């Protein structure tokens, strides 16, 4: 009953409905769509539409245009639950599943654990990519039991926090917030792991 | 922003927008001793885009931050380069 | 060189050639996680050319030195940028 | 009887015949042609051919190609004096004349003086461009007589020498040679001004 990815939603969806469209500033700002704001500039919203049961609603239309946007919000208002759910599934496939699959090949298995570890996997996969090595590295040289959900959580969240500057060299202006986030998610995930059982 | 990804993107993109604008305004200024080709901004802006877009391959939101942060750095460089060029043409010709 | 213009040009152009070569060799290296588009070098090299060529307008031989010296500086930057990108993709993916 | 530009030929032509072709290194190195090495990469040799009595020899050919080069050296060997002379005239029009014309409009007249001042004008116009302000600036705030050829020479050559670093920021590696050149030409031009009378 724990929605996968709930721990980090405030950083990803931030309470947006599935009809939320934002126009980007700059020549290449484009438009961003839905709960997770799929960027047209990054090709993401186009890929999602290719796979969507709503594909044909958008036939002949292109993102970041008035017409596309009318269709997008019509679908959001007629199918808020369907649209939201499919958007979440698209993010799951493009991140969560990929990280789950790669960790499986590197030897790491989670079939399955408390929502907390899976919220860690989700969060970490969306923030660093479906093929990130950050979890596998946080856990490097470690017998895969004597490893509780709690140890796992502490390990990768401590890893994220100390590598904030290495991982974000180019952006020293956003360090303070990026560290606050890793700390904040550590606390949330530990609370969730307990409420788990 | 409170670490909200999209809010970070908006902030950087606003800086990018300011840089783009300052560069187009320089180029537009009218004295043909500078000799900027017609599609100079748009071809340079594009080249900068394709270069920075490689950063997506680094993965997830982090890739976007680096990408957007690269575009900003390249445009800041382009702008300084153009200003400098304009200053050198100005104090060299008569 | 003894201040002979053309000899100076040859020296700088040899450095440019080395930079171009080091950049093509990086790009060519085969792992599609890097994801360099097909005409990436040639489009970036061209963009660098058009940018530096404005320096001719500064006048005479001096303009050529500055132009050639700019091409060298831009390519040295492009090269470092690409190396860095390759190092970041390498230590980020698995 | 003093060939215009002789004082600085060792920096411009360096004893090259009119058939001298050099191939450039780098993707955009192209080819350079003649006594003064007109660069195809800079569009210069193309402009010269457009204006040359030899224009039709090159019909349908392009620079930095084997065929073009055979024509270029054929013309050099059949018309060494004609080719050389026309190349010199092309440089005169594109630099010397332009600087003479602009100085005339800024108020400065040299109609005419000893070869030395005109060799200064030539040298300075080829090195800094037909529209350079370096002479006009070297002479700024100066009654145009009580000004001998010798004063003029000393003034602009001292100006070139102290502004070497401002004028060549980007290239601090070539400062030593660039200063040696300005000093060396100062001495040559003063000797020439005396031999003048």
């Amino acid at each position: 009953i724990w929605p996968l990815g709930k721990t980090s939603e405030k950083y990803e969806s931030a309470g947006r409905g599935p009809g939320v469209i934002s126009t980007g500033n700059g020549d290449y700002g484009g438009a961003s769509y839905g709960c997770y704001q799929m960027s047209s500039n990054l090709g993401v919203v186009q890929k999602y539409i290719q796979s969507s049961k709503f594909k044909e609603f958008f036939s002949g239309l292109n993102p970041a245009t008035k017409e596309f946007n009318v269709v997008w919000q019509d679908i959001a208002s007629r199918y808020p639950q369907e649209f939201r759910e499919e958007q979440h599934q698209f993010i799951k496939r493009t991140h969560y599943d990929i990280q789950i699959g790669h960790l499986r090949g590197k030897g790491l298995l989670f079939e399955h654990n408390r929502a907390a570890v899976h919220d860690l996997i989700w969060s970490t996969s969306v923030q660093f990519g479906g093929r990130t090595n950050l979890i596998f590295n946080a856990l490097n040289g470690q017998n895969m039991e004597s490893m509780t959900d709690k140890d796992i959580i502490i390990l990768v969240q401590d890893y994220k926090l100390v590598n904030t500057e290495r991982l974000f060299k180019s952006s020293p202006s956003w360090w303070s917030d990026l560290k606050k986030r890793a700390v904040s998610e550590k606390k949330a995930l530990l609370e969730l792991e307990i409420l788990e059982h | 922003t409170s670490g909200v990804h999209q809010k970070i993107l908006v902030c950087i993109q606003n800086e990018i927008a300011k840089s783009e604008t300052q560069i187009r305004n320089n180029i537009s200024s009218k004295s043909i001793d500078y000799g900027f080709p017609d599609d100079f901004y748009s071809k340079q802006r594009l080249a900068i885009h394709e270069k920075c877009m490689l950063y997506i391959n680094v993965g997830g939101q982090r890739g976007e931050l680096l990408m957007n942060q690269c575009e900003l750095s390249m445009l800041q460089g382009l702008d300084i380069y153009i200003q400098q060029y304009i200053e050198d043409v100005d104090n060299s010709l008569l």
